[PDB]
RNA sequence: UCGAAGGUGGGAUCGGCGAUUGGGACGAAGUCGUAACAAGGUAGCCGUACCGGAAGGUGCGGCUGGAUC
RNA sequence: GCUCGUAGGUGGUUUGUCGCGUUGUUCGUGAAAUCUCACGGCUUAACUGUGAGCGUGCGGGCGAUACGGGCAGACUAGAGUACUGCAGGGGAGACUGGAAUUCCUGGUGUAGCGGUGGAAUGCGCAGAUAUCAGGAGGAACACCGGUGGCGAAGGCGGGUCUCUGGGCAGUAACUGACGCUGAGGAGCGAAAGCGUGGGGAGCGAACAGGAUUAGAUACCCUGGUAGUCCACGCCGUAAACGGUGGGUACUAGGUGUGGGUUUCCUUCCUUGGGAUCCGUGCCGUAGCUAACGCAUUAAGUACCCCGCCUGGGGAGUACGGCC
RNA sequence: CAGCUUGUUGGUGGGGUGACGGCCUACCAAGGCGACGACGGGUAGCCGGCCUGAGAGGGUGUCCGGCCACACUGGGACUGA
RNA sequence: AGAAGGGGGACCGGAAUAUCGUGAACACCCUUGCGGUGGGAGCGGGAUCCGGUCGCAGAAACCAGUGAGGAGCGACUGUU
RNA sequence: GCGGAGUGAUCUACCCAUGGCCAGGGUGAAGCGCGGGUAAGACCGCGUGGAGGCCCGAACCCACUUAGGUUGAAGACUGAG
């Protein structure tokens, strides 16, 4: 994405009516100064203000590294 | 067909430590020798389908075994495939 | 430059009517047959093919949700 | 209809860490009226004012790891692999055998044969039926054969050979949760039918004649085409049924059969009884059910996954879409 | 309704805004969204509230209150905090 | 199916001195040849964008498909 | 018109042998590669390739329409299609 990367986050809501824990998985974008990440790359990322016209987030910082 | 010193020369080539036979490694060659020496059978008798279905199951099993051993070790999982044949 | 409205064109989608025509439901006390319920008079069903006014009949394969020794 | 498997859901024992889910407290917020408790005022009520609940939630800090979960490990029980034996109509290809029917040729031989409840159509007299001998051809494999075996299902036995699948038993030899189910998707899938070439003994839709009957487009008889057969494709439908989805744990017994193993009674020759595993039948305890019935091969007691129903016709039909 | 998008996704340099931003512009990459349903069709103001129901739930948005959208239809600028 | 229906087309200048692409002279090494590499002169070609200019008209004259819908017959190319 | 005997395939019909000719554009089959796809596939997309009683169209071969000619330039032609 030339600065950019797209990181998948997933969180468990509840559902309203059943009760059961069900998992959703998103997509944001974050960016990247240097890019520098590959496919895995555990990120830890932090909201900014809209830096691009679909980009919300900023690179914190790397860790767990990709396998 | 694979009979007891055609395992046991796989078995050798591929295994972990002189005895190993259910290790993914050893698992996945044998059912690679399988799976081969069953198709080369299959391009004869075409119609053989309780065969076919047989063959069908080693390659779900060896499937299976292959994406155990990759999720459980990248590196592993990447010696077997060079020393095998993925796609 | 962009820009509402307007014109030209091929398409997309949703409805209405339509000579004629197919099947369905209900009506009466009509006409032609008795296919099923008994072994219902040729046991009954299931898939397919063919045939015949119609229900239906025949063949192939299967079931007993029938019987027999 | 069966099977496989993508995503997904779900998951053995044990150790450590985090504290995301979980839960507790605290703070902020969750407007007012309206909903409720308690009061106050319109003569009462409706109406209205006040105090507290409501506002099921969210954000922040501070406590817990009992369970789910992330990570890092470990174990063999699940699961898979290993070695030794076991049974089998599991499947494909190739070669080959006998019986029988039909047909052909010749011999013997003359007036009937066939068919039914009864007949007739039909066949023979131009030599039929019958009998003998030889030959040609296709289909199906009596006896074994069963309540049996195998296969995911559909299905599977004349014999021999080649190739190949699966299962069960035993040791625990090896890995170490690698497992279960599976939306879509893919493969397999009786008979009938379709395309191309071959084959066609017998049977046999359609069709024809005879017979029954008021009629007989049928049941019966005489014939007879596709088809049934082979090769490669297509079609993907059955009461494809156990009318019962897959996996696991538990829940008296009694009595057959099949494949193993195991000590003992080991000669009580008995290949019987006893123990265990994998099946296959029947009867039967509890339990379930409307009843019939199920009952360790559950329709009983629980868990995980997928599929399906919301009265009967219209209708598994119309339109659209895929093949 | 099974494939949607090209200022579309991102980056760079400028321009623009009270303010970040393809908001606009010139160049570079090929990316971004989709079975957790995009894109498409039908319908509709949302909520506090109101009704019914033991409750969960089912229906509803009218008095009043909060907001949003509109002012014959469609489009645009200026003044001004 | 060239379905149908649309848009652009002239000249001058700049980009533009390898802009790009064609061939490859002077001059660069070695097994010295009818040899190899770099090199880029001179000469030709095409396209695009931006700016300007002229006319009634930029395909410029000559040259150069009309298109669509419904039926009948024969499948089609061909032959008489 | 009939019979006998002969002559003719330098026109025309068909056939045999041996030679020649077909400007220029367009389309893009098989096969061959690469990648995607899978266990393998089937299949798919990019290239290459240059098939066809293929398309447009001169030479060439025809003869559909129309006008002229019709004591013709010509006992069957010319012009435009
Ligand atoms: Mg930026
Ligand atoms: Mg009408
Ligand atoms: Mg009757
Ligand atoms: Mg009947
Ligand atoms: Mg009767
Ligand atoms: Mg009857
Ligand atoms: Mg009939
Ligand atoms: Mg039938
Ligand atoms: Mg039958
Ligand atoms: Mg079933
Ligand atoms: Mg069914
Ligand atoms: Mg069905
Ligand atoms: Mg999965
Ligand atoms: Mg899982
Ligand atoms: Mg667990
Ligand atoms: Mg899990
Ligand atoms: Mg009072
Ligand atoms: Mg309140
Ligand atoms: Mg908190
Ligand atoms: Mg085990
Ligand atoms: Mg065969
Ligand atoms: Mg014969
Ligand atoms: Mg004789
Ligand atoms: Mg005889
Ligand atoms: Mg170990
Ligand atoms: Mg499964
Ligand atoms: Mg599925
Ligand atoms: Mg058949
Ligand atoms: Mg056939
Ligand atoms: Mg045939
Ligand atoms: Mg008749
Ligand atoms: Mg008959
Ligand atoms: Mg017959
Ligand atoms: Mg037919
Ligand atoms: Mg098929
Ligand atoms: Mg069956
Ligand atoms: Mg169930
Ligand atoms: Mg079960
Ligand atoms: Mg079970
Ligand atoms: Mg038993
Ligand atoms: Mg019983
Ligand atoms: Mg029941
Ligand atoms: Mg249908
Ligand atoms: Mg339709
Ligand atoms: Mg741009
Ligand atoms: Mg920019
Ligand atoms: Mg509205
Ligand atoms: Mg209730
Ligand atoms: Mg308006
Ligand atoms: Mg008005
Ligand atoms: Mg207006
Ligand atoms: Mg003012
Ligand atoms: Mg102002
Ligand atoms: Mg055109
Ligand atoms: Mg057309
Ligand atoms: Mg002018
Ligand atoms: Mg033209
Ligand atoms: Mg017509
Ligand atoms: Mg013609
Ligand atoms: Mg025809
Ligand atoms: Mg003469
Ligand atoms: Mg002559
Ligand atoms: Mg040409
Ligand atoms: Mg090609
Ligand atoms: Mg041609
Ligand atoms: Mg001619
Ligand atoms: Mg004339
Ligand atoms: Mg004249
Ligand atoms: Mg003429
Ligand atoms: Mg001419």
């Amino acid at each position: 994405m030339q600065k950019t990367i797209v990181v998948e986050l997933e969180d468990r809501m509840r559902h309203p009516l059943y009760g059961k824990i069900i998992r959703t998985t998103k997509k944001v974008k974050a960016h990247d100064e240097d890019s520098v990440a590959g496919i895995g790359d555990r990120v830890s990322l932090m909201e900014t203000r809209p830096l691009s016209a679909t980009k919300r987030w900023r690179l914190v910082e790397i860790l767990e590294k990709a396998k | 067909a694979l009979t007891a010193e055609q395992k046991k020369e796989i078995l050798r080539s591929y295994g972990l430590h002189e005895t190993d036979t259910g290790s993914p490694e050893a698992q996945i060659a044998l059912l690679t020798k399988r799976i081969a020496d069953l198709t080369e059978h299959l391009k004869v008798h075409k119609h053989d389908h309780h065969s076919r279905r047989g063959l069908l199951l080693l390659v779900g099993r060896r499937r299976r075994l292959i994406k155990y051993i990759s999720q459980i070790d990248v590196e592993r999982y990447r010696s077997l495939i060079e020393r095998l044949g993925l796609r």
